[PDB]
């Protein structure tokens, strides 16, 4: 297959919903079609949206905004049904503008391939780290496919957000893993506080599991 | 020495050019040409530089049979993808400002921006010249242009524009 | 395929040596200058190399390889001294080609920033994993700068093969961290074998440290 690219007009980028939005029913997932490099001379952009080739009419197009570089950017947002997205339907965005010799079409859908359930394991701090002021709580998330996932940490009630998560790494068996690291003051760990790693993924039962870790 | 002063004119009017540009120096019939004070052409009225190279830069002067040695013209031959050209760099309020984003060998240049003090002033899908009809004080500052040659992103060195009062 | 418009002419990408190559004297670190979008019409490529502005002559230019898109790719490789690279010398590849108005120059050197020593922590399998036929031995390596690092594993002093290591992640204090995971058959863990996470980094004493892990 040969690469056929295009030259000197507006460009289009189509972005998927966030994983957490498709996976928790009360959240609102969105596909986003962004048009950049719109001139002042031909600023008007038209969007047509399709879900598996059938045109839909519920998309919210925003006003155009002039960028720092003096081009216009325009964004159209389409609300998706959770089940549509997870059943693999294709969302197409078609963009029309007078500086395009023809409309630009982009298509996006959920990652293909056989899903694999994540296995989620929490690991306490190394004995050798307890000599520091701050300690590291580890959540290992392995065996998952596709790579789309959300991992978050919580402490008692609330979200703990002094953590960082690695990207997904392709493992030797063709599934993915990642690690997430929560840093907490050693006193909070030694006083018996319960820390929980929450994971959301399409191949968990109810798209959710939670593992906790205490002293 | 009781005569008039001759004058050098360039076509096109760009005093700053890229290598492989054509330049034509003209003198306003035995017309002599001077380049860095060395004599270049004995009689011809215009001096054609077909495919500019860095050594063509410098001071040009001329005289004719019945006129005195001209004031000098500095010609500057630059190396690179993009050169931002203007008829001059000092404008008074309400003067037109004409800027050209000139590519090496007139290569086609798409998604072009002219910037002023780091910020977008004008964008074009295909290369075009930037015309400001009426200069104000707000047009003063450093400018450059930039764009894509194929998929390669290229930009010109900066140039200073002063607006006078 | 149809040969495309390469109005831009060539492009150049310049790659550092591998972290392990600069840290082990038995290995040979290289800088790699790669030239892509070389045309059939203007195929000739020249290379000039400089170390802190001094030209050097010990680069090895590999021969043109045609690509699937009907462009050439050309690679020049310069061996560097471990200590030159680690002390911050600048390597410059200059690439000449008649489709360019001027030569392209790229320069590379190691990450600047105050070095910081990796703290290395081994973590056994979660109790929950122990119900599986394979288990996961974890090595956390945190607090290090620069991001250039290498990690390996051993069992009773002989190298293991089935491990994966994450890319380095920027932590909240501007240092880096990563985890490395080795997968072993549960029996190897329960049998009391001694595993090791080995870490190589410029801020470690002798560029090396080993941390062990096993069951009691
Ligand atoms: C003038 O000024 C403009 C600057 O404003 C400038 O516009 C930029 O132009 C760039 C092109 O020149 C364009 O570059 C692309 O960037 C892509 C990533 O964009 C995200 O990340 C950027 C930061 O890295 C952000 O700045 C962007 O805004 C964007 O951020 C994301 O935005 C989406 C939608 O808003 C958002 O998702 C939505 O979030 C909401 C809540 O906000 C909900 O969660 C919704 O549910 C959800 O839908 C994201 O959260 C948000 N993420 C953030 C902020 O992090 C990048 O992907 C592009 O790269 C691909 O294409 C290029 C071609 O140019 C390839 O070279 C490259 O290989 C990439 O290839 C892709 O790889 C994919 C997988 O890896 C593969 O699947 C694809 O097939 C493949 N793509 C293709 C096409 O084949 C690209 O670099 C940039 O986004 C523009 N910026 C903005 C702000 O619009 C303009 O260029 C300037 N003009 C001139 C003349 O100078
Ligand atoms: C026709 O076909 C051609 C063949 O594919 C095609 O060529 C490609 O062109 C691309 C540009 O269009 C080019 O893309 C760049 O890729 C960079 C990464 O390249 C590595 O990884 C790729 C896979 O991800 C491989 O395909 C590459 O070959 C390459 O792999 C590396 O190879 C080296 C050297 O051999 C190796 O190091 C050496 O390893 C050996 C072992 O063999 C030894 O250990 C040596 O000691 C050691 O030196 C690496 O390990 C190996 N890595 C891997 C992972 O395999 C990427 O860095 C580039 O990104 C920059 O440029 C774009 C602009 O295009 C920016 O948008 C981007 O952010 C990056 O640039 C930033 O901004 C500056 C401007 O460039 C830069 O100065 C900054 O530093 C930078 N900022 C950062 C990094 O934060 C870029 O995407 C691709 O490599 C080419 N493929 C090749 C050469 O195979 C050509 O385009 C086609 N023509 C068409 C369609 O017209
Ligand atoms: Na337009
Ligand atoms: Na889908
Ligand atoms: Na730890
Ligand atoms: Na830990
Ligand atoms: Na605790
Ligand atoms: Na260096
Ligand atoms: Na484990
Ligand atoms: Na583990
Ligand atoms: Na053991």
């Amino acid at each position: 297959p040969c690469p056929a690219p295009l030259l000197g007009g507006p460009s289009v980028f189509l972005f998927p919903p966030k994983p957490k939005d498709t996976l928790m029913i009360s959240r609102t997932p969105e596909v986003t079609c962004v048009v950049v490099d719109v001139s002042h001379e031909d600023p008007e952009v038209k969007f047509n949206w399709y879900v598996d080739g059938v045109e839909v009419h519920n998309a919210k197009t925003k006003p155009r905004e002039e960028q720092y570089n003096s081009t216009y950017r325009v964004v159209s947002v389409l609300t998706v049904l959770h089940q549509d997205w997870l059943n693999g339907k294709e969302y197409k965005c078609k963009v029309s503008n007078k500086a395009l010799p023809a409309p630009i079409e982009k298509t996006i859908s959920k990652a293909k391939g056989q899903p694999r359930e994540p296995q989620v394991y929490t690991l306490p701090p190394s004995r050798d780290e307890l000599t520091k002021n701050q300690v590291s709580l580890t959540c290992l998330v392995k065996g998952f496919y596709p790579s789309d996932i959300a991992v978050e940490w919580e402490s008692n009630g609330q979200p703990e957000n002094n953590y960082k998560t690695t990207p997904p790494v392709l493992d030797s068996d063709g599934s993915f893993f990642l690690y997430s690291k929560l840093t907490v003051d050693k006193s909070r760990w030694q006083q018996g506080n319960v820390f929980s790693c929450s994971v959301m993924h399409e191949a968990l039962h109810n798209h959710y599991t939670q593992k906790s870790l205490s002293l | 020495t009781d005569l008039p002063k001759a004058v050098v004119f360039l076509e096109p009017q760009w005093y700053r050019v890229l290598e492989k540009d054509s330049v034509t120096l003209k003198c306003q019939q035995s017309t002599q040409w001077f380049h860095n004070e060395s004599l270049i052409s004995s009689q011809a009225s215009s001096y054609f530089i077909d495919a500019a190279t860095v050594d063509d830069s410098g001071e040009y002067r001329c005289q004719t049979q019945l006129s005195t040695l001209s004031d000098p013209v500095q010609l500057e031959v630059h190396i690179g993808w993009l050169l931002l050209q203007a008829p001059r760099w000092v404008f008074k309020e309400e003067d037109p400002i004409h800027l050209r984003c000139h590519s090496w060998k007139n290569t086609a240049l798409h998604k072009v921006t002219y910037l002023q003090n780091g910020k977008g002033r004008k964008y074009f899908h295909h290369n075009s010249d930037f015309y400001i009809p009426k200069a104000t004080l707000k047009d003063s500052g450093s400018y450059f242009c930039r764009g894509l040659v194929g998929s390669k992103n290229v930009s010109s060195e900066t140039v200073q524009i002063t607006i006078t009062q």
